[PDB]
RNA sequence: GCGGGGUGGAGCAGUCAGGUAGCUCGUCGGGCUCAUAACCCGAAGGUCGUAGGUUCAAAUCCUGCCCCCGCAA
RNA sequence: ACCGCAAGGUUGAAACUCAAAGGAAUUGACGGGGACCCGCACAAGCGGUGGAGCAUGUGGUUUAAUUCGAAGCAACGCGAAGAACCUUACCAAAUCUUGACAUCCUUUGACAACUCUAGAGAUAGAGCCUUCCGGACAAAGUGACAGGUGGUGCAUGGUUGUCGUCAGCUCGUGUCGUGAGAUGUUGGGUUAAGUCCCGCAACGAGCGCAACCCUUAAGCUUAGUUGCCAUCAUUAAGUUGGGCACUCUAAGUUGACUGCCGGUGACAAACCGGAGGAAGGUGGGGAUGACGUCAAAUCAUCAUGCCCCUUAUGAUUUGGGCUACACACGUGCUACAAUGGACAAUACAAAGGGCAGCGAAACCGCGAGGUCAAGCAAAUCCCAUAAAGUUGUUCUCAGUUCGGAUUGUAGUCUGCAACUCGACUACAUGAAGCUGGAAUCGCUAGUAAUCGUAGAUCAGCAUGCUACGGUGAAUACGUUCC
RNA sequence: GGAGGUAUG
């Protein structure tokens, strides 16, 4: 696929296309972009930068595969996954972050992960703990 | 009571609104085709026969 | 596993419609003509070993032609019988209509003439087995490249159905280029009805 | 005549000491299944035999009555 | 009877009952047996159903009837691509009995249309004067006869579904085996494929696979109207003067074949990658469905054997019913809202239909629609403004300006007439419902998802069916599990 | 490559 226009990036057109409903592209894009402009105004620094450190926090480095009773057994994420969760978590987790608008919740949502809080971040936590605790499945 | 209602169709009928179509070889009312005034059955019978021009099976 | 009537695949590929007139709005009219006249030719397919009709039409004249093997039942010998037709069938339709007989010699090469022939065979109460081992025992000597024949009911008066078929050749129906020529049959057999269907592929040609 | 009991369809708690009627099986609908059973999800089903009082509150205490079980007679 | 402390051991029948029990092997099927392979089968994902209201179909009960059929996958928005009457097969009432319909004899005859009385209507009854064009129309007596959506789909033909587009099923000759049977059709390797090669008591062939067929994707030849508008002037507007360059249309042609390069590999097939090229590895999508299984479906498309009714199981009209309603199941629609609702302006499609039918404009009506009336049998005209989208404003998290069920009133169109029982509109009202338990479905790309449009049936009625385009994903680690 | 022991119908 391509980069984006306004900020010549891969991965906002990905997200882009996962917070599409129905193949409304371009309400998805001006909700990103008001996203952007919005974390412009608060915690005054660049989308992109917040952004990518976002996804550096909440993008994982375990995954498990539950097989057999079940044992979930540990396995490492493989690098296309990884931002493929990290934006799902992204969307999901701020869809439920529970505010009037997208953008609104989108902004915190990076916010939050930028500074290693929100909910991404605790599926990322939560995630590791419980591959970690089946370690021994390996 | 089929061929009845054959005669009875092909009668004029008290007024217009009661005038129905059914296929004219077979008396079928359903699935006919006003065009040919043939039902669904006998259109592939004579399709496949060769004998309804322009017809051809599509795609 | 209810396969189709291969001139049904067939029409507008590499055989042609049987009835070849236009008419942008009357077929609810000129259609039930063609088929009153191909129920009308009774009278000749009784005897006449008529194996299709093509039918033509203009403004003016309509044109038939009528295939068989024994044009002469159905000319007479100068031209009665023709006549006799002429007159009734042009009263039917009310229109000029002209024929013409046309032949189709090696009659036992013909599928809706074998066809006709068993069935009036097993009508006549022979044997299904002996009847299609001969019929594509002499298209073989006519030069076929294959045949395939069934016959499906209640054979030798049985308590119940069957479906016998024969074959020796080739009978390629998913090609297309094949001009394979299918027809089928009924035989009012004294205890049921007995349905035959036979296959000829006799070499292969394009319309074009 | 004396003594015990009567709580959804069956069997049992709860009555002693009054405080929103509970347990197992069952019944009904839906699921799974080729179908039935098991199993999973829901829901009904109880003026606590009845009629009176006391109480803010009665299965519960008191009264009266109709049955059930033994003993007798 | 004998032995044994005993448990029990040795010896060892019959009455009666069955017509088989049995052994080795062959073919298949099965396996909670094994190896390999594949498939939206899992898995990684996206969105849904089951929750609510509504539409629809089915079961069940009722009713005079609620016609008949389909009933695991493979019945259940299925027959029905159209239940107000007709259709309609069912029920009630009323009616007819060579009959509503056909073939024959004869009287005949050309015919009647169209009025009026009565009837609910079929119907009779008066007319009206219908005119041999021997065939033809029209009746009339006639017995032969018709008629049957009446039974059997387990007597059937034909048509179809499904296992399954899975890749398998067979045969001729030869050989092995007493024989059933086997080989071939197995093995190595590969393939989407019993696809190809190699090997091998097999050699070949056929039905299937594939290609020929259609469509879509690039180009070229011809042609240039109703289609196009670079060149120029013009006009609101490619419209009109002009050009047919371009697009497009549609006939012929080219094109793609592992065809070529390298590597791998038994050097073979084949695989991986590359170039070129619009496109590359059956390009994508269809059409085409082997032998046969399910005594699958259909006797209500039709045809038909046998059986049955024939002054009635046949036939005619009117009215009712197929639309019921304590409930259950299935298929879908509308939503449970801010990625949104309302209002305003504005933009880009495709595939299709159209003659007594498509109905532009203007006008009236808030709107359903109505009057007049242009063009139009099509690349002309109409249907027909596409909607989502975009740009703004507002509403600011509420059972809400959500949703739009239900009911009341008043109206419009169709029709012989909308109570049962059509759609639609305006107003009023404004229910349930805050994303659904156990379970479970679809989908691997221009797909899913979502938004509109068109058409057959059709006077009128579509949330259904069939078809069209617009926007447009997520993921596929991989085969451990079902 | 083959042999031997080691829930209902
Ligand atoms: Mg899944
Ligand atoms: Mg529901
Ligand atoms: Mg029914
Ligand atoms: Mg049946
Ligand atoms: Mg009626
Ligand atoms: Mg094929
Ligand atoms: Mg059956
Ligand atoms: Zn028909």
């Amino acid at each position: 696929v391509l980069p984006d226009p306004i900020h010549n990036s891969k991965l906002v057109t990905k997200l882009i296309n996962k917070i599409m409903l129905d193949g409304k592209r371009g309400t998805a894009q001006r909700i990103l972009y008001s996203a952007f402009d919005l974390v412009e105004q608060r915690s005054g620094r660049d989308a992109l930068e917040v952004f990518e450190e976002a996804i550096n926090n909440i993008m994982p480095v375990l995954e498990v595969k539950a097989r057999r009773s079940n044992y979930q057994v540990p396995v490492e994420v493989r690098p296309e996954r990884r931002t493929t969760l990290g934006l799902r978590w992204l969307v999901n987790y701020a869809r439920l972050r529970g505010e009037k608008t997208m953008e609104d919740r989108l902004a915190n949502e990076i916010l939050d992960a930028a500074n290693n809080t929100g909910g991404a971040v605790k599926k990322r936590e939560d995630t590791h703990k419980m591959a970690e605790a089946n370690k021994a499945f390996a | 009571a089929k061929t009845s209602m054959v005669a009875k169709q092909q009668k004029k009928q008290k007024y217009a609104v009661r005038e129905y179509t059914r296929c004219e070889r077979c008396g079928r009312p359903h699935s006919v085709y006003r065009k040919f005034k043939l039902c669904r059955i006998c259109f592939r019978e004579l399709a496949y026969k060769g004998q309804i021009p322009g017809v051809r099976k599509s795609w | 596993g209810q396969k189709i009537n291969p001139i049904g695949l067939r029409v507008g590929i590499i055989r042609d419609w049987e009835a070849k007139w236009y008419a942008e709005k009357d077929f609810a009219s000129l259609l039930h003509e063609d088929l009153k006249i191909r129920k009308f030719i009774d009278n000749e397919l009784k005897e006449a070993s008529v194996s299709h009709v093509e039918i033509e039409r203009a403004a003016n004249r309509i044109n038939i032609a009528i295939h068989t093997g024994k044009p002469g039942m159905v000319i007479g010998k100068g031209g009665s019988e023709i006549e006799k037709l002429r007159n009734k069938l042009n009263a039917l339709t009310d229109k000029k209509v002209h024929i013409n007989v046309i032949e189709i010699k090696k009659v036992d090469l013909d599928a809706r003439l074998v066809a006709e022939n068993i069935a009036r065979q097993l009508e006549n109460r022979a044997s299904f087995r002996r009847v299609q081992k001969q019929a594509i025992t002499r298209a073989m000597k006519l030069g076929a490249k294959g045949i395939k024949t069934q016959v499906s009911g209640r054979l030798g008066g049985a308590d119940i159905a069957r479906a016998e078929q024969y074959s020796e050749g080739t009978v390629p129906l998913h090609t297309l280029r094949a001009d394979i020529d299918y027809a089928h049959a009924e035989a009012d057999t004294t205890y049921g009805k007995l349905g035959v269907k036979v296959w000829i592929y006799r070499g292969e040609v394009l319309p074009t």
